[PDB]
């Protein structure tokens, strides 16, 4: 069928590993090791069809790795989770666009913005600043929460209908 | 109590401290506790690069052969990662070579994917399956066709 090459990127903490478990093994990790960086793959149906999801969960960035930079040359969809009660998580997600922008040479790049830990109520970036930021990018925002699978499933399965588009 | 101690040593090893590692060793600490995924002791050495603490544990009685929640042994990480001293040394104890995740995936499939040639040469001296095939239908020749690894396609040729 067809395989999409889906990268997870952002900053430490913000819950990406958590991310990807609960979209494949549908099971929330209170604690993943923050260095440990591997590449899953998941089979399912999109608005009717059945595709093949290859998806990396970066971690360790500042080592330089060969699978790391050939996933990201030739990765199809970014994901750009921060969290939403880190403000320095969202500072960061200019600087990862930008070297994205650089390393895919391109304008246009389909890309899904992510707010993680939705469930806690200790909220310090609002909804607006982050659809702000979407809008001027582009790109959708939805919210997230790994702990209480808000959103899990519709963050990876707009990202594929942005590959689509 | 028990569980607190368990909880020290998970950390002493991932930290790399010798002391404190053989310290909890003899008050009672479990060489097979794990954390929420399963990571044991002998996981969290071999990821990140610790020798004396995977041979201590090892003659302790740690399993050389225990997975985490995705079915990855102590080999697994050891050969992601590109710990030559330590992969020999966890094959010099008898592991698996063989074994295989959720995905189907040989220590043999992850380390080509990465790109370690050295850690691949030592695999396939101690016998691993070459025409090994995953739950999704690949090889670790055809990781090398799709990664352009002429390299390591001429070993895995050979
Ligand atoms: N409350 C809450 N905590 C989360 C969520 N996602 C991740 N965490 C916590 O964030 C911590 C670190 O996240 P981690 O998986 O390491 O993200 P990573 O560093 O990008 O790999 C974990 O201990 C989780 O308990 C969430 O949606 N809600
Ligand atoms: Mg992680």
């Amino acid at each position: 069928m067809t395989e999409y090459k889906l990268v997870v990127v952002g900053a430490v903490g913000v819950g990406k590993s958590a991310l990807t478990i609960q979209l494949i093994q549908n099971h929330f990790v209170d604690e993943y090791d923050p260095t440990i960086e591997d590449s899953y793959r998941k089979q399912v149906v999109i608005d009717g069809e059945t595709c093949l999801l290859d998806i990396l969960d970066t971690a360790g960035q500042e080592e330089y790795s060969a699978m790391r930079d050939q996933y990201m040359r030739t990765g199809e969809g970014f994901l750009c989770v921060f969290a939403i009660n880190n403000t320095k998580s969202f500072e960061d997600i200019h600087h990862y666009r930008e070297q994205i922008k650089r390393v895919k040479d391109s304008e246009d790049v389909p890309m899904v913005l992510v707010g993680n830990k939705c469930d806690l109520p200790s909220r310090t970036v609002d909804t607006k600043q982050a659809q702000d930021l979407a809008r001027s990018y582009g790109i959708p925002f939805i919210e997230t929460s790994a702990k209480t699978r808000q959103g899990v499933d519709d963050a990876f399965y707009t990202l594929v209908r942005e590959i689509r588009k | 109590r028990k569980e607190e101690l368990d909880k020290k040593l998970l950390e002493a090893a991932r930290a790399g401290q010798d002391d404190e590692v053989a310290a909890l060793l003899a008050k009672g600490a479990d060489v097979n506790a794990h954390d929420t995924f399963g990571f044991t002791p002998l996981h969290l050495a071999a990821l990140y690069g610790h020798l004396e603490i995977v041979e201590v544990l090892l003659k302790r009685g740690a399993d050389i052969n225990a997975d985490d929640s995705y079915g990855r042994t102590p080999l697994h990480l050891a050969a992601m990662r590109g710990h030559l001293e330590i992969v020999e040394l966890l094959l010099r104890w008898g592991a698996d070579v063989n074994a295989a995740d959720e995905e189907g995936r040989t220590p043999l499939h992850l380390a080509a994917k990465r790109g370690h040639l050295e850690i691949v040469e030592v695999l396939l001296k101690n016998g691993a399956d070459v025409n090994a095939q995953d739950k999704f239908g690949k090889t670790a020749f055809d990781i090398s066709i799709d990664n352009g690894n002429e390299d390591l396609a001429e070993i895995l040729q050979k």
